[PDB]
């Protein structure tokens, strides 16, 4: 051949159990709002309603993680600690 | 505070501007002396946050060892609020370079096809980098293909616990042309069409 | 007997325990990748050379291709899984189920007579020296 | 094709660090004597010197493992206390 | 063929990360001064800075290395303490 | 190398080793310290040479 490719640098991206089809909290979906949410428009002003990130790659509403910090914040999907890395899918 | 982000990248990245140590000390003072009397930091971290990915994912050998005064200036000019998750990043290197051993020892193991050589491989967080972006998807050229190929395969047998993606708007490659073999460079943009021009010459764009 | 030898015992038997964990890692490992599709349905076990007396595993035999390619895939995963593991291939062991085929009636060879079925299969009327 | 295989029940074996090439506690071999018999006739009768495995699947000479089992015996090669669970490669 | 080579015993040298390009410590090149050199004359005799090679065949200018060896002494390009092997490329 | 042990690069030299050469009424085995193979090599491909060529 005339171009052969000798070395490759990729970067491999990964998320622990993000669930995309499922909140593990809400268990409704990654997107389209949460349990407490329900209807999109409500009164609710471009749906404050976002996704959450921490640094244990989990993702859920904010408005689902939300309610676990008042209680015990240990990431239920995992022994982490939630943190606040993200916000937005 | 993004012309102030720029001006430390280039003070970080370029070695020639302030060679001696003790003259790049006393700049880097007066650069955080003059961030103490700016306001919005916000928009300074995130700056500072995308210089230190696209440093940190080019070619590296940068310094390896301005990054500890760094990371020292900003505890004590930030605190402990956006540190914390820099020096996370940090650790996210040292993983992708450890995966990258990870993926170097696996090759050893098996590397069944020959795409899989000296795969420079990384591996990081989504959380700590900005690479929210994942998702070019686009073909890829037959060796290095396979070689994702492998690597994903060994990664999971490993920690099973991790949806790999792939994308294409980060790294790098080296492409060993052939009178002498001058080897190229390929930001893994331009490695598709190259790829599709090995296949068959002559196209277009709407090839 | 005491606790001479029934200690050895448990640990052969926490070896089996380890073989059928391996069995499923192996099997969630196909089931995520596994290029090989000689895997279709994989029952592999891992043993120690101490507690077995498996020191004979040196049997230097050809593997059928489907099999072939399955303990390709198996030697790849699992040395992913724990680098640090000398995997060594051997046949005096274990078992397979064969399917034949008016009804599609399934065999099975305990591992001694899968290379010259093979053989079979790629070419009849064969013979000891073939 | 006639013949078809579709379960397969193998067995796997495997050792942690024997060092077929190189008794980890003498550097000689895994066979061929240790540093202490040199001379594979000798007086030996039948060469008393074989081969020791422990439950953590390490292989030394009998006589290397032997010389260690009067001070601190924790099989150097890893954390496991060493065992004799097999006589002879 | 009259002549057929059968054996060959070559032997083969490497080195780790030495970046001919680039001094790892300074970043300007392996050779032609560093940092705190600049000038190749000025007053030197004979430009004393020389290129340092550890056990961990990592090379840098000597005075590169030397500004190190006050503080920790790793060799930053991996985990192994550095050493002076080799003075001279 | 580049596909196992991908931390360093090779250089190539013919200042050390040696060679064993099979030559060939008995096959004898010469033996060459890596400095006598390049000329070897070539008069195998055409002798006849000199020292221009
Ligand atoms: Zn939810
Ligand atoms: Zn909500
Ligand atoms: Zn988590
Ligand atoms: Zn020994
Ligand atoms: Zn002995
Ligand atoms: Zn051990
Ligand atoms: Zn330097
Ligand atoms: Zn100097
Ligand atoms: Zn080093």
């Amino acid at each position: 051949k005339r171009f052969e490719v000798k070395k490759w640098n990729a970067v491999a991206l990964w998320a622990w159990d993000i669930v995309v089809d499922n909140c593990a909290i809400c268990r409704n979906h990654i997107m389209d709002l949460c349990i407490e949410c329900q209807a999109n428009q409500a009164s609710a002003t471009s749906e404050e309603c976002t996704v959450a990130w921490g640094v244990c790659n989990h993702a859920f509403h904010f408005h689902c993680i939300s309610r676990w910090l008042k209680t015990r914040q240990v990431c239920p999907l995992d022994n982490r600690e939630w943190e606040f890395q993200k916000y937005g899918h | 505070p993004e012309y102030l982000s720029l001006f430390i990248d280039d003070k970080l990245k370029k070695g020639v501007k302030g060679l001696t140590e003790q003259e790049v000390e006393t700049i880097l003072d007066k650069a955080m002396v003059l961030f103490r009397f700016m306001q919005e930091k916000d928009v300074f971290e995130r700056y500072y946050k995308q210089h230190l990915a696209r440093r940190l994912l080019t070619n590296k050998s940068v310094s390896d060892d301005s990054e500890k005064n760094m990371i020292s200036k900003l505890k004590t000019e930030c605190g402990c609020q956006f540190t914390s998750k820099l020096e996370g990043m940090f650790r996210d290197m040292s993983i992708s370079n450890t995966t990258m051993d990870e993926f170097r020892q696996h090759l050893q193991a098996t590397g069944v096809s020959l795409g899989g050589v000296d795969l420079t491989v990384r591996v990081l967080t989504t959380g700590y980098w900005p690479t929210q972006s994942a998702t070019p998807k686009c073909n890829i050229p037959p060796a290095p293909r396979h070689a994702f190929e492998i690597f994903r395969r060994f990664y999971l047998a490993k920690h099973s616990g991790r949806q790999l993606t792939l994308q294409h708007h980060m790294g790098s490659a080296d492409l060993n042309a052939t009178t002498r073999k001058h080897i190229l460079q390929v930001s893994t943009f331009q490695m598709t069409i190259l790829m599709l021009f090995n296949n068959r010459e002559k196209y277009t764009f709407e090839e």
